[PDB]
């Protein structure tokens, strides 16, 4: 890469005439080195004096489009998840970093699908009560309110009046796990159980 | 399978089997394993809360 | 054909073998001797009342902290009490009703439920959360689920109808060691001490007690006329109690290869349901589908007592591991912790 | 092989350009076939040359994501069982796996028109109410709290307070029906029948 | 032009490179006629011979897939009724059937427009509850339990103490807007009126 | 409006009729867990 400025590649059979500029935004990426003369590189078609990436230009375009404007939008039907494994081929940390986040975004929003909703109690007396019931925290949910009866403070304006369920779906936003093998939290795993 | 009414061989065969290594297993008498009961027992008999009553608070099950 | 053959060799083994027996027996010396040391009355009060159940507790098995019980309703529940606390550690409700298996891990850290719906149910007490997650719903069970039981914590046990005991790799959901033999479907499943072994009861009455990872039927006792409820081992391993719907209960030998002694009286008609042997192994108790559970003492086939209260019959028994407390799956939707 | 490392083939009319290495990744298949020369072969285009293969570039994509990158990407206008149908031509066994799989998941959550819906009734007291309302088994749903008076002491103070009505979506038995039930099954019903 | 095993098939201005032996697959396509040599076919691309059929190339997609393999699938994009109109522009009516089944499964599956139900009151106790609510009919759903307002065997354990409700949904088959009338029957809904 | 409940002669089914001219079948055991309707019976004008 010492000529023609608007580098001309051949990714997935497509003709990709792209700046050094956008590419050499990140030198990070594999591009970046092919915007360089280097003599290990001998990956090239003769049929068009252009070089091969032999990588879809289905997912290629999103990240050219974020390489060469600090941001990429990926369509509504096509895979976050493609975008991000063509994405690594060229090592665009803060790129795949971004995507991830992306992606844990939508499976949280489809985690919902399955049968997953988090539930939490609180506890409120009748004053108090519509003020949490107003500011609420927010992407969460009412689900039933319970007054139960009391002797202590008699009946009304007893703390333990009124008993508020509420319950939002389950999430992975920034990542889901399933077990974390620290000794100790297992100890207050079993502690805090009884 | 007509020969075999539905290969009824094979339960046959595993029937003689397990009656062999039944009769390969030794046979010891029946009061000796019942001594044996009663030496265990009778040496266990010291901690079994059901024969000897523990007083309220020095098992959990009167809590 | 060959089955000529077959049939008559089966009948001179089986000749021999009983007549092994024959030749293994003697008078029981326990029976016999009256100097050892009585059990006396045992008319013990119930402590605790774990009410909190709205359908009929089928089996109530307990872990090896004896203070959490797991009681499974008919309704299909979990319930994973704190007998001291009386407070309902998990519930965990579950795709099918009529489950009649509560299998508590060695651990405390799973929990193995069935019944009808022929599938084996896997729940991970312990999560990332801290609630009750489904670990796996092992299927491959052509018959309905009896009794499970765990070896491991990704090997189970499970006796199932469809004449089938398979054993599980619980994370490849297959069936890695199969037993069949069985001409009813399996009921019991008892495992001993060693783990090595375990004695199934069915609907045949012959208990067969196989060894595990050979999937061998080590021995076929047989005293029984009818299906065989349950069946619980010595903390030896050596002998194990065998209850069926009759009025009497058994107690057959590994070594002896035949029934050692007997425990019945016409004083009750009512089925065995529920077996169970203590620290010694000296008392044993049996539940009863007569509204209370018996206490024999089991050196002496005399009824030490009766454990009076209940109304409805006492579905399952199960002693706690320390063996000196015992709860019962009783009919009232309630469990009484007996000490 | 019969040429150069790099190859291009007309899958529906669309040229891809890749190299060997990623089809012969799994030497049992159509493509894998195409790239070794044999007397059962004449395919080429007579443009700028391709071996002709007349199948669906669309279904086309997530099949060759499979050997590219050794893993599938579902796009959200792909259908499931167009992947499916191309990789049984292609005879990839574990792509199969993979797509039926993830086609058996969403039939068996989404396919349940009644959604049977089983519903369970714990029964819980104040106190242990919190615990188990946010430690509930995940795949369920919280549906109804109705308060029970207290068969002893009041109202409250005792095991009997609340009734939780839970539920979840299902489908009902794999069978959908009975499934040949035992005598002794049916004897145990007839038993918990009262 | 049908040089060749394949043949260049201009559809919707899209160039479909399709085997000759899968138009003639069947009859049923008129796309057979065009496979054979015979006098016709004025209107092609008279630079290779790419005939000229105006018709969707997007609703050509599925109907060229079950006819290329027999089987069919439809895109999760592409409406059903786009592929069902193609079929009967391309005539092939075993896919007309299938086409037509897959609509009419998927419109009773959600054949519901104002959503009617048929409530049912369930009068119960606590202790038999949890039956009624496992033992709950398949396809029905548990709304809401009520517990009554009752002086009588102390409120708890009251034969008469809960309400439950059920709601089974309707207008998928309407019975109270589908009315045929008996005389007699009249006469006992007055009867039970009064 | 049902008037009519038909007990199987073996207790293991239900039926009934009403106005809606349609006899409701119900298949009471089965190892699903709950009732779940056998057949409905249509082919009348008229209550059944």
């Amino acid at each position: 890469g010492s000529v023609s400025k608007w580098v001309r590649l051949n990714v997935g059979g497509t003709y990709f005439l792209t700046t050094r500029q956008t590419l050499c935004r990140d030198p990070k990426s594999f591009l970046y080195r092919l915007c360089q003369a280097d003599p290990d590189l001998d990956s090239d078609k003769d049929e068009t004096g252009a070089y091969l990436i032999d990588r879809d230009p289905t997912y290629f375009g999103p990240v050219l489009n974020y390489l060469r404007h600090g941001k990429l939008v990926i369509n509504k039907d096509l895979a976050e998840e493609g975008v991000l494994e063509e994405a690594e081929f060229y090592n665009i940390t803060s790129l795949i970093k971004l995507v991830k986040d992306k992606i844990r975004e939508r499976d949280s929003k489809t985690s919902q699908v399955p049968v997953k909703h988090v539930y939490r109690v609180l506890q409120c007396q009748e004053e108090e009560l519509t003020q949490m019931v107003s500011t609420m925290s927010d992407g969460w949910k009412f689900e039933q309110l319970v007054s139960i009866g009391s002797s202590y403070n008699y009946g009304n304006e007893d703390q333990a009046e009124f008993l508020c369920v509420v319950s939002k779906e389950l999430h992975n936003t920034p990542y889901g796990t399933a077990s974390e093998p620290s000794e100790k939290a297992k100890i207050l795993q079993e502690r805090g159980s009884r | 399978m007509a020969s075999n009414n539905t290969a009824s061989i094979a339960q046959a065969r595993k029937l003689v089997e397990q009656l062999k290594m039944e009769a390969n297993i030794d046979r010891i008498k029946v009061s000796k394993a019942a001594a044996d009961l009663m030496a265990y027992c009778e040496a266990h008999a010291k901690e079994d809360p059901l024969l000897t009553p523990v007083p309220a608070s020095e098992n959990p099950f009167r809590e | 054909s060959e089955l000529d053959q077959l049939r008559q060799e089966a009948e001179q083994l089986k000749n021999q073998i009983r007549d092994a027996r024959k030749a293994c027996a003697d008078a029981t010396l326990s029976q016999i001797t009256n100097n050892i040391d009585p059990v006396g009355r045992i008319q013990m009060r119930t402590r605790r009342t774990l009410r909190g159940h709205l359908a009929k507790i089928y089996a109530m098995h307990w872990g090896t902290d004896s203070r959490l019980l797991v009681s499974a309703s008919q309704d299909g529940k979990l319930i994973i009490w704190d007998s001291y606390t009386t407070n309902k550690v998990h519930a965990i409700p579950l795709r099918s009703s009529w489950v009649m298996t509560c299998a508590y891990a060695p651990s405390g850290n799973y929990v193995a439920c069935g019944g009808l719906d022929n599938i084996c149910s896997i729940y991970n007490l312990k999560t990332r959360e801290g609630n009750v997650r489904v670990s796996r719903e092992l299927a491959g069970h052509t018959g309905y689920l009896s009794c499970c039981r765990f070896l491991d914590d990704n090997q189970i046990v499970t006796s199932s109808g469809d004449t089938t005991c398979a054993l599980w790799d619980i994370e490849t959901g297959q069936q890695t060691t199969t037993f069949t033999g069985h001409t009813g479907d399996v009921m019991s499943l008892s495992l001993a001490p060693d783990t090595r072994l375990f004695v199934s009861g069915a609907c045949d009455a012959s208990a067969k007690l196989w060894d595990v990872r050979e999937g061998m039927c080590r021995q076929t006792f047989t005293g029984h006329e009818s299906d065989i409820n349950a069946i619980c081992f010595f903390p030896n391993g050596n002998a194990f109690a065998t209850g069926s719907d009759d009025a009497t209960c058994r107690l057959f030998d590994l070594r002896a290869d035949q029934e050692l002694m007997t425990y019945s009286h016409d004083n009750i008609i009512c089925g065995i349901t529920s077996v169970s042997f203590s620290k010694s192994g000296r008392l044993l108790l049996a539940g009863y589908d007569d509204f209370n559970c018996n206490v024999w003492d089991a050196l002496k086939a005399d009824r030490a007592g009766v454990l009076a209260g209940h109304d409805n019959r006492v579905s399952c028994l199960g002693v706690t591991d320390d063996g000196m407390a015992v709860a019962t799956g009783s009919w009232d939707s309630f469990l009484k912790i007996w000490n």
